[PDB]
């Protein structure tokens, strides 16, 4: 609802499994927004809560909702390192190669973290390894800017596998 | 419960995001900790009532862009923050304050200036010149250390009572 979606909001973003479960029973809208569009399901990801995050999946959340400043779920998840949300939401139909408003996909933020599964299992899934940013920057040159050497040469070899 | 709805914007690296982190999670995020553009919610007691704080921080650009009008037509204050070591940040605060008006399409819009990086052991920008600009604006000025968290409470919480006033005083047309 309105009532029911700012209730859903805060039950999300506060890992409460059985008062999420409670509203959606109630119907609660399961793609309510807060101030800087957030959904339920962006709010979950972010906080690393995998069950509220796949029962919202599974009651209709928008997997590829995108927040005031262009995030999905996915980019949150992946910034945030959770391995298990990302892995959920890319086997839930989320665009691997969502663009924020600094022209980041999902694996540039892996990328910057230095989140090296979080990496293997985007490119799995098809993300793009010559995707630039607003500044020109690839995952790979980001990877090597923030000093995360080993999801270089992860990148640089995904690379090669796809030249070829 | 009131919500505020405030942005932080401000060029690239003068610690916007720093300076919101620490409000939300008392963490200093140094060279080393990658952030990105994001919004957070805060609840605190701010003269006897209790305030939601739903905040966005922004990155530092300068680009025309219909998703930025966005929020800045959604964002009921803004803190407009430079860094004390950066005299081109501080210049560049006429374009941000500017930007907001014109987006907003108003002459009083809810905002506070802050001098940010002020731990640092020197500076390049002139406090009584921030003070100044701060004063012919009609709005408080504030200096911050995100590192040490000197004024970062204080800068959040007197964009709120900017709010207030504001909405106050909208309130006293409202009937009149
Ligand atoms: N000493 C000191 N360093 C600070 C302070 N605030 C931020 N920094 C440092 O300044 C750098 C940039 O800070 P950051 O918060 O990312 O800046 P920003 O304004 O959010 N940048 P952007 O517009 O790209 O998002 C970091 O290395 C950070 O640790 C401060 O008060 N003191
Ligand atoms: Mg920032
Ligand atoms: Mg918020």
């Amino acid at each position: 609802g309105s009532d029911l979606g700012k209730k859903l909001l805060e039950a999300a973003r506060a890992g409460q499994d059985d008062e999420v479960r409670i509203l959606m029973a109630n119907g609660a809208d399961v793609n309510a927004e807060d101030t800087w569009g957030s959904t339920p399901l962006h709010l979950a990801a972010k906080t690393g809560h995998l069950e509220i995050v796949e029962v919202l999946l599974k009651t209709g959340a928008d997997v590829n909702a995108s927040d005031a400043v262009g995030h999905t779920p996915l980019h949150l998840a992946a910034h945030k390192g959770h391995l298990e949300i990302v892995e959920v939401l890319l086997k839930t139909g989320a665009d691997v190669n969502a663009l924020d408003l600094m022209g980041w996909t999902p694996l540039h933020l892996a990328a910057r973290k230095g989140h090296l599964e979080i990496v293997e299992v985007l490119l799995k899934h098809g993300a793009d390894v010559n995707a630039q940013d607003k500044f020109g920057k690839t995952p790979f040159d980001l990877a090597i800017d923030n000093g995360n050497e080993d999801i270089a040469e992860v990148l640089q070899k995904a690379a090669k596998l796809n030249d070829y | 419960m009131t919500e505020y709805k405030l942005v932080v914007v401000g060029a690239g690296g003068v610690g916007k995001s720093a300076l919101t982190i620490q409000l939300i999670q008392n963490h200093f995020v140094d060279e080393y900790d990658p952030t990105i553009e994001d919004s957070y919610r805060k609840q605190v007691v701010i003269d006897g009532e209790t305030c939601l704080l739903d905040i966005l921080d922004t990155a530092g650009q300068e680009e025309y862009s219909a998703m930025r009008d966005q929020y800045m037509r959604t964002g009921e204050g803004f803190l407009c923050v430079f860094a004390i070591n950066n005299t081109k940040s501080f210049e560049d605060i006429h374009h941000y304050r500017e930007q907001i008006k014109r987006v907003k399409d108003s002459e009083d819009v809810p905002m506070v200036l802050v001098g940010n990086k002020c731990d640092l052991p020197s500076r390049t920008v002139d406090t009584k010149q921030a003070q100044d600009l701060a004063r012919s604006y009609g709005i408080p000025f504030i200096e911050t250390s995100a590192k040490t968290r000197q004024g970062v409470d204080d800068a959040f919480y007197t964009l709120v009572r900017e709010i207030r006033k504001h909405k106050e005083k909208m309130s006293k047309d409202g009937k009149k």
